[PDB]
């Protein structure tokens, strides 16, 4: 239940904003509030080129 | 923002314009731009 | 019909009215909800 990293520093106010390459998650969106994304990701694969 | 409508469902784009108008939840499917062309069907041109 | 080169202008659609309404804060749950459960990509497979 309790946070620790960025979102436990944010969490506990420790840290106001937050700044770092961090997903989208729902138990985060409970407890922050997720701005505009500035670059998509998602389940990608990567294979060989050959 | 004439209050006709309540919600809009559409795949519209967020510039600053509107935003500034009102705001907007995630984006639900991510996008890209891309012209596109009715390609062209290959042939080899010579006489003969 | 053929696509272009690298694509540009990488943003996203989502949805969003006037601000008189918290309504956008389920949107973005039932984005997420939708995003663990594997339903954008039954509408891909159903349109896309
Ligand atoms: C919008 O999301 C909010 C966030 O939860 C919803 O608010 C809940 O409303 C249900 C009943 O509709 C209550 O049982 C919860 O206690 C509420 N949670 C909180 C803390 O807000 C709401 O349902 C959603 N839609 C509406 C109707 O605004
Ligand atoms: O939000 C975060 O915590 C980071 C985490 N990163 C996880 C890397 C994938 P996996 O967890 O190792 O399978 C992705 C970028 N955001």
């Amino acid at each position: 239940g309790t946070w620790n990293g960025m979102i436990g520093e944010v969490v506990m106010k420790r840290a106001y904003m937050a700044v770092g390459s961090l997903t989208i998650n729902e138990e985060r969106s409970e407890v922050v509030d997720f701005s505009v994304p500035f670059i998509e990701t998602g389940i990608s694969v990567m294979v060989s080129r050959s | 923002l004439s209050g006709q409508a309540d919600m809009i469902v559409a795949p519209l784009t967020i510039n600053n314009e509107r935003a500034q108008y009102i705001e907007f939840s995630k984006p639900f499917k991510y996008q890209g731009l891309t012209i596109l062309v009715k390609k062209e069907i290959p042939r080899s041109t010579l006489d003969s | 019909l053929v696509t272009t080169g690298e694509l540009f202008f990488r943003s996203g659609f989502g949805i969003g009215m006037r601000k008189d309404s918290p309504w956008k804060q389920n949107v973005s749950l039932s984005i997420l909800k939708s995003h663990e459960n594997g339903f954008m990509e039954d509408l891909d497979k159903t349109w896309v």
